[PDB]
DNA sequence: CTGGAGAATCCCGGTGCCGAGGCCGCTCAATTGGTCGTAGACAGCTCTAGCACCGCTTAAACGCACGTACGCGCTGTCCCCCGCGTTTTAACCGCCAAGGGGATTACTCCCTAGTCTCCAGGCACGTGTCAGATATATACATCCTGT
DNA sequence: ACAGGATGTATATATCTGACACGTGCCTGGAGACTAGGGAGTAATCCCCTTGGCGGTTAAAACGCGGGGGACAGCGCGTACGTGCGTTTAAGCGGTGCTAGAGCTGTCTACGACCAATTGAGCGGCCTCGGCACCGGGATTCTCCAG
């Protein structure tokens, strides 16, 4: 066997089920959707890294990112991703 | 007899003119007031830095003139040399703002 | 040394998406000296939000062309029919995705 | 200081905006435009100032200063120059 | 004679190709102005075939675009024809050139 | 059987071109388009190869791959989805 | 130690950019785990030498004026009529720059 | 009594006088090109970032610093920052 | 068209200023000697894809024909935006003062790296069958002719 | 407006393939307890800029009075490219084979952080004076208008 590559295959697979559990997804399909999610990824942590730097702090914590997501995503999609990530920090908080 | 002239001499003289020339064109205090007033949206009994204002003016009025210029090759381009609104947007959309 | 059951912190968050994969990353990925514990569960619940987005309109796509299984051709249409969505995407290209059908109006015959 | 603002976009005057026309080289200018180009504008200051706040809200300040105006400036491919 | 008139199978090409989306450029010649290209900077170069299919996929998404904004141009000033000035104003506003 | 290759700038034919702009959704083309489009599309792969193989180089690799097509794409903010990353 | 005397890692490449400085804020600004000793001489050497080259045109542009200090509106004119600095900034705006005398043919009088 | 924030003040200078010892710089100006530096800066250093992170290697040596500057500058500057450069560089190798 | 006119701008030359160049403490960031972990440089094995290479089918491409719609040049028309006079509006400009907040200085404690270890999710490696990729023959869109 | 007819296109039905869903094997990255440093929240202060706020000067936004060129419908004409026929021509496709460099594996020794001690470059703050910012007045060009 060889160097073993990482991706989100099995996640969107998860996540197909849940929305959709009769449908699948093709190979071509499987790579765009990877790429996308490893787009989006950099672009959070990059304008989390400069919200960062500029106010000379050296930690990236939830206000980061939400202000982050804040500034990439337009509008209600970022609001409801704010809405999502909160029940999802307060419900991790106790758990 | 009287003394006028024609239509576009002055306009091209104040072209050379402000192109000549750098200080900023928009009125202070009213620009001023309508940043405040669009701040409000956002959150209330903003306070603002004096060069913030004077950051926005600057910035807004090279944006306004960039966009001018291009709004500008494009009615040159349909033979015409008065800009009209949708020159305006047709810059817009081959920019990527709408 | 026998330690507690252990479960994913996605499943902590109700997530699907790798909280401790998308947190490894951060650690090794050069963008801040350290990395809060709340980051990466809000960073996996936004990008399992997106996922579940535009899969959603995706899967709406592909039942209307009578097809299953998803491909390609059915993400450029998933993206490029929501306007927030397109604009996220407004700087991506998309392989073997084709355009929208979007003929101009004064094209058209009569 | 119980104050708020109203109809302060007709600060941008007509001379003003033929003036930002003629340094961008317009020579002749419809008089639709200056109802169109406040619309513009306003566009443009939405955005802008919106993320400048959520910068501001960011750094628990109640005072937008220049950098954050830079910054979200940077933060749309519009970097500006002389400010830090 | 069933000759159509002007247009008409143009129309269908747009409505058929729009519909599709296999790539539109010949694999192999392009493949050649690929590495001809190329040689210009390092003499026997090798390429991965996902590679110059990548550039394929790129160049057509690319011109596609690029048309499609020149086809607002030249609607824009009232013809039906694309010509090269409008593609010059196309490539000038957005900063290429 | 080392081989300098010459004049595949004419692989773009003229048919493949109309196809293009097909899909772009243009209806009319005037003949003098085709080889100022070869010339617009020279530029383009010459932007684009050249930092490609200016990515190569950095790899000490001889082999130009998917990846580094990827990246010069990247490069000039023409994001590619779909082939690594 | 009554060591050696110190000379700035600027004088040992002959540049008059801080290498030390650019050295510190590399480290500190997460960009890569490790810094290469070259790196910040090398950049420093490609800053100054940009540097160079656009207060040349400015200074050349400010003395084509009579006027001995830089301002501005030299700064734009003398970015903008280079065809490679103005590719390389063609996204930024200069603060009271103001814009390069640009009229187009079609408009002056007939 | 005030907090120290650098600059590249007495560096554009510096370099002023030795390419035009009879020319002054306004305060305006000295600001514009202090930003103008800090943002070459990020962008050289961003790509060298990248560069260095998709190779899998750890450090930024003068092959990701020349890499990045052929990437970013165009033709001749690119080409004539690299003969400085390396230059420099080679004489430092030196002392 | 071709000089006569008349003003807007340019030039030339003069006066207090405050922005800019320089000085003077004065503080901390660059330097510099060790010192050590470990990161990428180098030798070499494997093999799979990359590339050179033969044979035929046929679909993609090239040369033409012609004719019909397409760009573009001129002509005429309202209208509408520009130039200027005038005047009110209100921004500039200076100016006084109260103060809120921000840019700091102690001070902490709590929040996140750091280690080791356990083992269960995640990935290659197959793999089998069910969507599926294209053939065969339908009425209907549909487009054009011609009415 | 108004049917008739003659052809692309979606519909329905059909057959072998191999892509993907799933099983299996196996492996190392996520987690969990614990530890230990130090980053950013919390309190309180100085002062300084930010904002409120009066009085007057004058630049400037506003209305309008023509009026003259500018956008645009329309007519009309000569290339010109779309559609299609027909013919190569060369790509698709498969089909072989060689091999060479990707790509990994296993050696290291070189190269960059870690530390602290020292001190001289950089800055803050505070000076003085010199281009400079705008005024006063003639000339050239610039734009225009009558012969």
């Amino acid at each position: 066997r060889k160097t073993r590559k990482e991706s989100y295959a099995i996640y969107v697979y998860k996540v197909l089920k849940q929305v959709h559990p009769d449908t699948g997804i093709s190979s071509k399909a499987m790579s765009i959707m990877n790429s996308f999610v490893n787009d989006v990824f950099e672009r959070i942590a990059g304008e989390a890294s400069r919200l960062a730097h500029y106010n000379k702090r050296s930690t990236i914590t939830s206000r980061e990112i939400q202000t982050a997501v804040r500034l990439l995503l337009p509008g209600e999609l970022a609001k409801h991703a704010v809405s999502e990530g909160t029940k999802a920090v307060t419900k991790y908080t106790s758990a | 007899k009287p003394h006028r002239y024609r239509p576009g001499t002055v306009a091209l003289r104040e072209i050379r003119r402000y192109q000549k020339s750098t200080e900023l064109l928009i009125r202070k205090l009213p620009f001023q007031r309508l940043v405040r007033e669009i701040a409000q949206d956002f959150k209330t009994d903003l306070r603002f830095q004096s060069s913030a204002v004077m950051a926005l003016q600057e910035a807004s009025e090279a944006y306004l003139v960039a966009l001018f210029e291009d709004t500008n090759l494009c009615a040159i381009h349909a033979k015409r040399v008065t800009i009209m609104p949708k020159d305006i947007q047709l810059a817009r959309r081959i920019r990527g703002e709408r | 040394k026998t330690r507690a059951k252990a479960k994913t912190r996605s499943s902590r968050a109700g997530l699907q998406f790798p909280v401790g994969r998308v947190h490894r990353l951060l650690r090794k990925g050069n963008y801040a000296e350290r990395v809060g514990a709340g980051a990466p569960v809000y960073l996996a619940a936004v990008l399992e939000y997106l996922t579940a987005e535009i899969l959603e309109l995706a899967g709406n796509a592909a039942r209307d062309n009578k097809k299953t299984r998803i491909i390609p051709r059915h993400l450029q249409l998933a993206v490029r029919n929501d306007e927030e969505l397109n604009k996220l995407l407004g700087r991506v290209t998309i392989a073997q995705g084709g355009v929208l059908p979007n003929i101009q109006s004064v094209l058209l015959p009569k | 200081h119980r104050k708020v603002l109203r109809d302060n976009i007709q600060g941008i005057t007509k001379p003003a905006i033929r003036r930002l026309a003629r340094r961008g080289g317009v020579k002749r200018i419809s008089g639709l435009i200056y109802e169109e180009t406040r619309g513009v504008l306003k566009v443009f200051l939405e955005n802008v100032i919106r993320d400048a706040v959520t910068y501001t809200e960011h750094a628990k300040r109640k005072t937008v200063t220049a950098m954050d105006v830079v910054y979200a400036l940077k933060r749309q491919g519009r970097t500006l120059y002389g400010f830090g």
